């Protein structure tokens, strides 16, 4: 009769998440500022940021038998398609350089790592910031493959299908690539050096395998919605993080971002 | 027919992805204007349409369950165009809270977007931006696909935005529009004017969306949407009002269909849907599509592309070529499909075979237009609907018309039974003849036919030496005390208690603007915080004006709220009508009235509404009731408890206005002292505000507040001088007045605010309270303040009788307050006789209430004929079509007519409007302005009704020259001399007396003579041989 007490403790878990994540949410396109310093989202921070959101949603969804606690599961799962969605757009919004990417993987070509919370534009150009983070789109791709197969619909049409078919292009090369990565710094010395980091090339194998053969429209979808990863390049990325590890690069020793990876 | 339902889908699923989803922008999910050409426009009206094509289809694949996927992808190409939409509406969402606070066309949402980045494209004075259509039909949609499952809205930030948009709709009947063809009217001068579709889909999306939950099924209190009964009743009574006629200047228009039909279908009655769906097929359906409206040049081989608005004169040219729309043969497809015809069905279909093209792959493609080439158009003129037209998109040429090609998958999917009517309505926009019991639309649980809607009428007495006073006399009362847990608000404390309604602090929302509650918003029974709260009406409140003072205006101010709600309630529960008594009211000689209304009450009908006075506990056991679970949401349990009602524990002037305003002397501070009368103290304490600055300081207090005392208490003792001048001085000014003027001109009445021979400003449009509120004070009246407080008292009496006895003003076609105002001023002075008659100002509101219904009744009964001459024409009251005969005459007028110096000519008047024009309504009291005397106003309305008679029923004769009707009337006027210089050689020279005093009809009438001298003119011309009636002779 009454709500258990799972849903009675993930409202504390609720007003955390809400006091803390939720209340940032850009009302129109969904994504998290870093803070108030600094306006703008980051790819990566957003994705990881929203994992609470996720993860919260699902363990609400856990016991939708309410109006209210199916509607604050809605609510958590849709922030979270808002979100990933937003983010999107962001990359859609650059698609151009996610093409000339495929072909040459030059840091001049990639998806920019911080974008408009508010209107999902650039906010820095392709060279006044390090914008190869092979880690972020991946860390988009493989939770975009699991939040889709969790239940979220994210992909809405067969064109964002083919964007992200175009992104494992993207971030299929991330064992021969190298890009500044998780702390957007390349190299140890911070002189705009990229490198090869194990969290860009492991970070590319999860979301490459997240990826594999899975329908970007959930179980009510076709064979036009599949996304197509080949093992080659999979494995490729197996052979650099077998020798990288336990380094994360060549200049790093080791780097708690491998946690990310491990 | 052996084809597999897969094969048919199939077939509608590549026209689907080829035509239209192939354009749909990966970015913003929106569908560009342009599909060839690389321009950015995205229209959110055809976006929309867009959306519904691939929901559509998404509703038919649902009948497959080996669907391949593109169920999703149909259902989502939906979503991703309406999140699309709320992606531009978000971004503009500081013109959201402008719009809401102030109406404009340049605070507006807009309604074109960049298609690729959902940026704003065209500024607001590039393009009219001002669409209702545009969110009415995103709010209306927006229902209809998460009603069929698609969840569009994904938190409540959006949720409070959707109501912020519901907050711009709901003022909407007051607000004029470009509409959806972003034109405004035919002439295109970029002028607003209110449109029965935007209107109408405003109806429409308030009534969908109203207690709708933005979740789906995923839902619960904190996303459901409020809507304002209220503005959407005046919505309403504005598309009643407005309809069969799309505006004051389109008599019909092909957006009447989205409007009456598909995908609104906001016309509840059957009547004048019939009548309203006529004027679209008789005079805008032709072999080629339908004309979005006479005479629209869009696209037209008579027009010049680079200018951006026609010239007066343009329009003409327009008549026979109008551009014949495909997609409305679509629209009356699917009206067929809806209402279960399907002779209408077929009928339509085989329009668009012809006009449909097809593409390289045999993909159908609707054109946007069929227009009659440069070559062909002046055969086309003469004979219109004979020669071919060529379509604006054909296919094969990179352009396709999103919107038709969306409309075409719609209707075909119905017509071939591949998707219900339901389907695509899931929220029942059409209802059968079986309408009965669906809230805000008209279908009350009686049905659309008979409406003895019961009224709760709780009776309530603000303190109990009140409530055992009347208990003495038979009416039983309730304290708010007695009523204890239930709360009694003012509708201002609701106002107050909504504000928190919608708002986002992320968004920068303010919640529902401060507006009045009117009587059916305060006839629901709220929930607030925990607290069942009933708001009595707001006729009841004695802040906004002094009428509500007044004990007969306040009886009259009860019944006929009582009948606006026995006309407006359509929801499922009963209506409550808390009644106040005031000690105020049962004091003096006021009992008499207000016990009769109360026994009436008790006896269970007053003014014809049924009613049930009952205690209050009883009329709110079973009610529903209102949840404003916004106010707890926001954990603002500890709000401040919002004020419920707290029960309560001989002269005419001796001081002329000119005996002391010529006073040179400041003495008349001391004569403040030596008068005793109130009258006196309040035009003393008003000159003191100028005199002596805003806020001086007087023996009571400061000036500002001792004429608030003033006017208070005058009120009390009932002296209206002292009220009158109270309420003036202050610059009063009733929310009331504002929707009053509105709902005059959308019966089609222009308003002139200000005093006679004075300046006069005409409402053409409606006005915001701020603009009126300086309209009546500081620019309109500056000879006298109280002309305002008198100008505002008729706006609110005729706003009493223009619904009530819409037919007493039928041929006022213009309500001039201050030229009313003469006419009870000077009815008072023919009452007056030869005494002191009485001072306009010294009559209770409710004496002007009656002398102005005693003035303008349909025949005074018995009065001097030249006395009634004068009623008549200092009203400026026409015969019912009397500005149709002047057509009449104009038409048989080559050189036109003159009269008092204004020409009304033949020519341009007959090619620039119609005979069914409101334009030309205007032109003619124009023409006829000059004339001075209401009297000699009358006496040529007159001649112009006889000539009409002459000519209608004479078509021979023709004026050959100007029709001069001073000389008509001044010939009539010799020959009435004469003719009784022989009977009694009456003295007077040019004295109109005699000429008026006799009855037209009679021995010797005036129209007798008014007849004579016109065919003594009318007779100096060559007679047509007519072949209607060949001469035998
Ligand atoms: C063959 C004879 C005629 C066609 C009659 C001509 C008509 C007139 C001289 C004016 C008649 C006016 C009336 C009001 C009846």
């Amino acid at each position: 009769r009454s709500r258990s007490n799972s849903g009675v403790r993930l409202d504390g878990y609720a007003r955390l998440v809400q006091q803390t994540i939720l209340c940032h949410q850009n009302p129109v396109t969904g994504l998290l500022p870093a803070s108030y310093d600094q306006k703008d989202a980051w790819v990566r921070d957003n994705v990881y940021s929203i994992l609470a959101v996720w993860g919260l949603g699902l363990a609400y969804r856990k016991n939708a038998d309410r109006d209210e606690d199916k509607a604050k599961a809605y609510e958590l799962e849709q922030s979270v398609v808002k979100l990933m969605r937003g983010l999107l757009h962001c990359m859609i919004r650059q698609v151009d350089k996610v093409e000339s990417f495929k072909y040459s993987q030059s840091t001049k070509d990639s998806l920019h790592a911080k974008y408009n919370t508010k209107t999902c534009a650039t906010v820095v150009g392709d060279d006044q910031w390090g914008h190869l983070q092979l880690d972020a789109t991946s860390v988009y791709l493989l939770f975009l493959a699991q939040m889709t197969a969790s239940g979220l619909h994210i992909i809405h049409s067969l064109d964002e299908v083919n964007f992200i078919q175009n992104l494992v292009f993207y971030i299929e090369a991330a064992y021969k690539t190298a890009d500044f990565g998780i702390w957007e710094r390349g190299d140890k010395t911070n002189q705009g050096i990229s490198e090869l980091n194990a969290s860009s090339v492991g970070m590319a194998k999860a979301a490459l395998e997240a990826l594999d053969e899975l329908d970007l429209f959930g179980v009510k979808g076709g064979p036009q919605s599949v996304i197509h990863v080949l093992a080659d390049e999979v494995q490729h990325c197996q052979s650099i993080l077998n020798s990288l590890l336990p380094r994360a690069s060549t200049s790093k020793e080791v780097d708690a971002s491998l946690l990310s990876v491990v | 027919d052996n084809e597999t339902l897969w094969d048919k889908l199939d077939h509608y699923y590549r026209i689907v992805k080829s035509t239209l989803l192939l354009y749909q922008s990966p970015t913003t999910g929106l569908f560009p204007t342009k599909t060839c050409g690389g321009d950015q426009k995205a229209k959110i009206q055809d976006s929309l349409y867009c959306a519904a094509g691939a929901w559509a289809l998404a509703l038919a694949y649902r009948r497959i369950d080996d669907d391949k996927g593109r169920t999703h992808e149909l259902e989502h190409s939906a979503i991703k165009c309406m999140r699309g939409i709320l992606y531009c509406y978000m971004r503009q969402a500081d013109k959201v809270q402008q719009f809401k606070q102030d109406p404009r066309p340049t605070t507006c949402l807009h309604s074109v977007f960049n298609v690729h980045t959902g940026d704003e494209l065209l500024s607001y004075e590039e393009y009219g931006h001002l669409q209702i259509n545009a969110v009415s039909l995103y709010l209306l949609y927006l229902v209809e696909m998460i009603s069929s499952g698609l969840q569009i809205i994904y938190n409540t930030d959006e949720v409070s935005f959707i109501q912020n948009l519901v907050f711009c709709v709901e003022r909407v009947y007051r607000v004029p529009d470009f509409g959806v063809w972003e034109r405004g009217s035919k002439y295109n001068n970029g002028s607003t004017e209110l449109h029965s579709s935007s209107v109408g889909l405003a109806k429409a999306a308030l009534e969908a969306i109203n207690g709708f939950n933005l979740f789906g099924n995923q839902g619960c209190s904190w996303s459901v949407i409020f809507v304002d009964l209220d503005a959407h009743n005046r919505n309403r009574q504005t598309l009643c009002s407005l309809l069969p006629r799309e505006s004051r200047s389109h008599n019909t228009d092909a957006a009447l269909l989205p409007c009456i039909s598909y995908p609104a279908f906001a016309l509840d009655d059957e009547v004048l849907f019939s009548q309203t769906l006529d004027k679209v097929v008789r005079k805008l359906k032709g072999k080629y599509g339908f004309k979005r409206f006479l005479r629209d040049g869009y696209r037209t081989s008579l027009e010049d592309p680079n200018r951006c608005y026609y010239k007066p004169a343009e329009i003409k040219l327009f008549d026979g070529i109008e551009c014949e729309f495909p997609i409305f043969f679509l629209y009356m497809m699917i009206d067929g499909v809806f209402r279960g015809n399907p002779k209408q069905v077929q009928e339509y279909q085989d329009l668009l075979t012809p006009v449909l093209h097809h593409t390289t792959e045999g993909y159908p493609v609707v054109p946007k237009y069929y227009y009659v080439p440069a070559d062909f158009v002046e055969y086309e003129k003469n004979n219109p609907g004979s020669q071919k037209r060529f379509p604006s998109n054909c296919g094969r040429d990179g352009k396709l018309f999103l919107w038709g090609q969306a409309l075409y998958i719609i209707a075909k999917l119905l017509a071939d039974e591949l998707i219900s009517p339901k389907d695509i309505d899931p929220v029942q926009r059409y209802v059968p003849l079986k309408d009965q019991r669906n809230v805000s639309m008209r279908f009350s649980n009686q049905g659309p036919l008979e409406n003895d809607l019961v009224v709760h009428v709780a009776l309530i007495a603000e303190s109990q030496r009140l409530q055992v006073f009347l208990n003495t006399y038979g009416i039983q009362t309730q304290t708010p005390q007695q009523v204890e847990p239930i709360q009694i608000w003012p509708q201002q404390e609701l106002v107050k208690a909504y504000l928190q309604l919608g708002i986002n602090e992320k968004l920068g929302l303010s919640g529902r603007p401060d507006r009045p509650i009117g009587c059916l918003g305060t006839s629901k029974i709220y929930r607030i915080l925990g607290k069942t709260v009933v708001c009595y009406p707001i006729i009841f409140d004695l802040s906004d004006f002094y009428m509500s003072q007044d004990v007969f205006l306040l009886i009259d101010d009860i019944k006929n709220a009582l009948q606006f709600i026995k006309q407006y309630w359509k929801m499922h529960g009963r209506p409550l009508f808390l009644v106040l008594i005031r000690e105020d009211n049962i004091r003096g000689s006021r009992f008499n009235p207000i016990l009769d209304m109360l026994a009436a009450l008790k006896k269970g009908i007053i003014g014809g509404v049924k009613v049930h006075v009952d205690r209050l506990q009883t009329l709110i056991s079973g009610a529903v009731v209102e949840q404003l679970d916004f106010l707890r949401i926001s954990d603002t349990e500890e709000l401040p408890e919002f004020k419920s009602f707290e029960e309560l524990e001989g002269q005419q002037p001796d001081v002329n206005i000119s005996e002391w305003k010529d006073k040179p002397t400041h003495e008349i501070l001391q004569k403040l002292n030596d008068c005793s009368c109130l009258a006196s103290q309040a035009i003393l304490l008003g000159i003191l505000l100028k005199r002596e600055g805003p806020n001086f300081i007087t023996k009571e207090g400061t000036v500002s507040d001792h004429i608030e005392r003033v006017y208070r208490r005058a009120g009390s003792q009932k002296l209206w001088l002292a009220v009158r001048y109270g309420a003036a001085f202050t610059q009063k000014f009733s929310s009331s007045i504002a929707p009053h003027i509105t709902t005059f001109l959308v019966h089609g009445k222009q308003v002139t605010l200000g005093a006679f021979g004075h300046e006069e400003e005409v409402i053409s449009n409606p006005l915001s309270p701020r603009v009126i509120q300086n309209i009546i004070y500081y620019k309109c009246n500056t000879h006298d303040e109280r002309e305002a407080v008198i100008q505002q008292e008729l706006v609110i009496h005729i706003g009493w009788i223009i619904s009530n006895n819409p037919e007493l003003f039928s041929g006022m076609l213009k309500i001039r307050i201050g030229w009313i105002i003469h006419a009870m001023e000077y009815e008072l002075q023919i009452r007056g006789g030869d005494k002191p008659a009485l001072d306009l100002y010294q009559l209770s509101p409710s004496e002007v209430k009656q002398l102005l219904l005693d003035i303008l009744q349909p025949q005074q009964n018995g009065r001097c004929w030249l006395n009634r001459r004068q009623i008549d024409g200092s009203l400026n009251r026409t015969p019912t079509g009397f500005y149709d005969r002047v057509w009449q005459i104009l038409e048989r007028t080559p050189n036109g007519i003159i009269v008092a110096g204004k020409h009304l000519p033949q020519q341009p008047t007959l090619s620039d409007m119609t005979m069914y024009e409101m334009n030309f309504s205007l032109l003619v009291e124009d023409t006829l302005g000059n004339i001075d005397q209401p009297q000699y106003r009358q006496i040529v309305v007159e001649l112009l009704m006889v000539v009409s008679i002459v000519l209608e029923r004479n078509p021979e004769l023709e004026f050959q020259d100007k029709v001069d009707l001073d000389r008509l009337v001044k010939e009539a006027f010799n020959e009435f001399q004469k003719d009784q210089s022989r009977l009694k050689e009456i003295e007077k020279q040019d004295d109109m007396t005699s000429f008026y005093n006799t009855p037209p009809l009679g021995k010797r009438g005036t129209c007798s003579y008014l007849t004579k001298a016109v065919m003594n003119l009318l007779l100096e011309g060559e007679v047509k041989p007519n072949n209607d009636d060949p001469c035998l002779i």
